[PDB]
């Protein structure tokens, strides 16, 4: 369903199809819709429309009264109401549905997004920090100032948040597996080779996590337990990079094992949202103002760019942790990535 | 120097 | 004490002074080695040498078949044989001891490290599955493939791991002592003034952590405890700088403070490694392949570069924990450095 | 999935879980099951159940002049019927599944195995030798003899063959070789690896780092997996035979440091119809695998009588006169456990 | 992390937290353990436990026969069993864990240390032999003799090595520097103004060794080199204090000085323990029977006492050795401390 | 992907 945003001056209105836009791989999801303006107030007053890719990392007026502000990683510009001779050679089916239900004054717009823009992702705040903020987002405005598109202001500017969520490649990549050995203080017997063999690389929202963990044993230091705990990496790039480890979901059974041979259990994790709902510090996919979101997708960084990628660069991992007599809490980690499938 | 502050965005039908 | 790697195939035997090279402040510790090569199967076979400073964060052949490999932090390459016009001008007196000790064929080599390199630091494995191996290292290799120095393989290369360990500067910062006052919802007063006053700013692996903790008190919720806990920040940067908390060591007696006075005690700890042996994820200083290492020194970030430093960024801090009735675990943290 | 055995008198039947039992180490896999007898032949005749662990080294109505028979390293007996004020204090969940499915008659039975006992493993015979055998097996018998607990025969004895198969540092041998007609180190040879306990399904790369095989040309480097087929009846006895070995012509150079990984896959169906290579215990016609390595527990009182299989990648080089020098290691193949 | 010595005897089985107890300045780190005892042989046999501050300087039965033994600088003596009406009044919360896990017969013990006892410090042995040892140590024995605590024997004793340490104060002395003159027979001009300026006074293990050497020159007599050499002073007061010169490390570059100007180089050194391993006569911190130690910390002699401190008094001084044509090796020493 | 090991020399 289409939705409009209206300014209290009933001058500009913006009609759009979807707030969530699909970041395809080969392409992006472009914007469609129209801007409906009224001609009586708008006499020789020329409207524009824009797409601001933006990066928020704190307070509005505070971090501004310094030497810098948010780096708008991108800003689109296209000229509405006086179209230099009417140049929308392709219109859109949404615009076809809008132009005829709405009046003769509706002005179409359409926004190509450069894909060197990361996604709309925000940190999960603490419980106690009240005025603290950060996150990447995509917003779009309709506006007009008397001065040409370079200068702009408020009061006619019509806001709207949108999103650009990332989507998965066809290729999953390798068969990632960790299988390795440790060395000790008071049992030189080798006690744990451990093979966290797996089945897939890039999952989606609702496909469980079976870790085929094959322990190899020689004798001593009886192992108590083996938990499998999914490690979300909460990346931040503000002035330094930053992770905040915290397990989204972790499960375990008491399958106990013996000295001088090999065991193997498949341990199955399911990371849910509503179980980590009302919890601190879990990167979630963006939302539309109240509507139900999910856990954040893994963000990936391009293989060499000029400027380091700033934002929440979400990644995950199944940490595989054990408890061993008399209770050493010991594990390992791997790489693996969570994304979307793309309409 | 930049943009400004807010007040709405909620309902969608 | 000079040491060699006689290359497996008796072609390129590499003689060096020291495997721990000093990370100085004004400079680095450069390499000063020679390579004894034999002239019979090396006939118009051209010897070179490299220093392959490299990050490691995983498996060999698995991380091979991905998209990336390792991000070799740095690689130096220099032409030993045949000498472009005989380029040892300032020879080392170890390069003066070896050339006369060995046969005339000995070919020197010398590498000066830049200013943008982190040190040799390795994550600690655990007791379990302890080989998603991480760690920087500095390694140095002789080689000769037919194609020019921009191509090579393995059938000649002589690899000898060394280290570069960071070392603390000349002046420590001002005496740090800084933390919380802690107001509540049910007991009113300033209610635990605390001072973890300290004495120095940059320690090493020779001295402990005395913390002069000064309670100031007029109580209406009984205190019962102050533990003091040295905490490591195992701050890894692959996609992201990554804080991984765990205490290297912590100590406490059960000194109690009464309502309405000021108390003070010097609690004190030593972070050992043999106590933190057989434990998981405790950043240790780099190891020489099986030789004993120690707890990771404080790494620090330079005063403004263009590119974020990628690696493990080890920090440390005495967290002064308190246990209050009926069991609230109150605490706070400060800065301090073990570089 | 469940399985039973019924007698030609259909008198005693035995229902069990799994013929493969996991020889764990802190524990073992205990036997669990039920015996199903009939009412009215078995009036006032007493049913029992046993676990026979045996050592076999020859022929059935032949090798009984060994002064002995199969020297049963261990035999277990428990009183099935009449149940004897029955201590199935823990009855099993599968015995729970068997008691209500079958009649409430089902006589449960259960076997603890001690620690000084071996796995089930046999010597593979020749393709030409017909009347010979060897090997361990763990079997179960459910029977009833008109006797005291001591006397025992067939025709009520129902026998099921089950199994008790066992479900380092990166190990590296780098050796020199001193000769009578050469001076140099002349071969350091480092067989570096990454695993020491494999199973059926994960191949065998041997990263052989050659260190100067010169002044005597090298033909090349064979790598050959040898099972150690140890047998201890009257004397411990290894019988060497290679299960598998593979082979490329990569040709190390004088004054050049070579290193090659050689990729071996010991398969059974390639070593099917062969001589002298232990296979894992098998069930009467069905398909088995190549034998698992068995281990010798740290400090028993009496030595283990059984076949004690190990394996090892021998790296046999071949140097100019075709003199094939080699070196071995320890390398142990246990099962992966469910 | 906790560890026990279970006497094979299963009468005295001693549980302890840490082998190294942090000897702070204002206090020491007390010993905090338990002794599990079994009842069926300990019938009217009585459990005791002691802390021996032992000093060693030789062979264990050769130095026995003669007229002397080890001057045990201290001995603490505790009675565990039979207990008073609840002896342990300040129970350690380690020995809360050691009582709730263990049985009703598990017996506490704590061991406070006074303010006159040195560290656990030894020398370094030579690679060559005639049979020698030395070093201080702290150890803990739990035993049961029929006679009163003032007698004891074999046949019940449980021994474990622990360790004690000096740990230098908050404050460094002045920033120690060096600038001397030198006068000769053959060249008149002051010829060696030599400013070996430094930064710090009390280093530890894991810091650099930089020495900013400022030559001020106006002379003939061509200077060749400046070697820099970390002297260890192995002071040993047994039948007399003796110092045993040996350089833990030495570096030098070929930086040559012109006549008539001021030149200056920082000479920059690592003494590592791994470089001087399997080497003679370099005091190392007293290690726990096999464990890897560090290079011995400087020991300091208190400002004034009635008794002179007997034994090894580690000092460390960075000599700045020079070579001047045709090779005269002039130098000087300073005071500096590794505690 | 770039390259691999031999895996050990400890001293002289």
């Amino acid at each position: 369903r289409v939705f409009k945003k209206s300014s209290p001056n009933c001058k500009l209105t913006v009609y759009l199809g979807k707030r969530d836009f699909v970041d395809h791989l080969d392409k992006v999801d472009p914007v469609d819709g129209v801007v409906l303006v009224d001609p009586d107030y708008l006499k020789d007053r020329k409207v524009f429309v824009t797409l601001t890719c933006a990066f928020r990392y704190g307070r509005e007026d505070l971090d501004v009264l310094g030497l810098s502000f948010r780096k708008d990683l991108f800003i689109a510009t296209y000229q509405a109401f006086p179209p230099m001779p009417n140049p929308p050679r392709p219109p859109t089916r949404l615009q076809d549905r809008l132009l005829k239900k709405l009046g003769q004054h509706a002005h179409p717009f359409f926004f190509t997004i450069p894909q060197n823009l990361p996604c709309s992702v925000t940190l999960q705040p603490g419980p106690e920090d009240t005025g603290k903020a950060c996150g990447v987002d995509f917003e779009i405005r309709a506006f007009c100032a008397k001065s040409i598109e370079e200068k702009s202001h408020k009061r006619n500017s019509v806001r709207l948040i949108i999103r650009k969520v990332q989507f998965a490649p066809e290729t999953p990549g390798p068969q990632p597996s960790a299988e390795t050995t440790r060395h000790f203080l008071m049992s030189d017997r080798r006690s744990l080779h451990l093979e966290a063999s797996l089945d897939k690389e890039l999952y989606y929202h609702g496909e469980p996590l079976n870790v085929n963990v094959h322990v190899t044993n020689n004798s001593a230091k009886t192992v108590k337990k083996i938990r499998v705990s999914v490690r979300q990496y909460a990346d931040i790039c503000l002035f330094s990079t930053a992770q905040y480890k915290c397990p989204v979901a972790q499960l375990e059974q008491d399958d106990q094992v013996s000295p001088s041979s090999t065991f193997c259990k498949v341990y199955t994790i399911t990371p849910l949202l509503s179980d980590n709902r009302e919890k601190r510090g879990l990167a979630l996919d963006g939302q539309l103002k109240h509507e139900d979101t999910n856990l954040a997708s893994s963000t990936i960084v391009k293989e060499g760019a000029n400027k380091e990628v700033l934002g929440i660069l979400v990644s995950y991992r199944v940490k595989v942790k054990l408890v061993v007599s008399r209770g050493g809490d010991v594990s390992v980690e791997l790489p693996f990535v969570l994304m979307h499938p793309k309409p | 120097k930049y943009s400004a502050k807010t007040g709405l965005t909620k309902l969608i039908d």
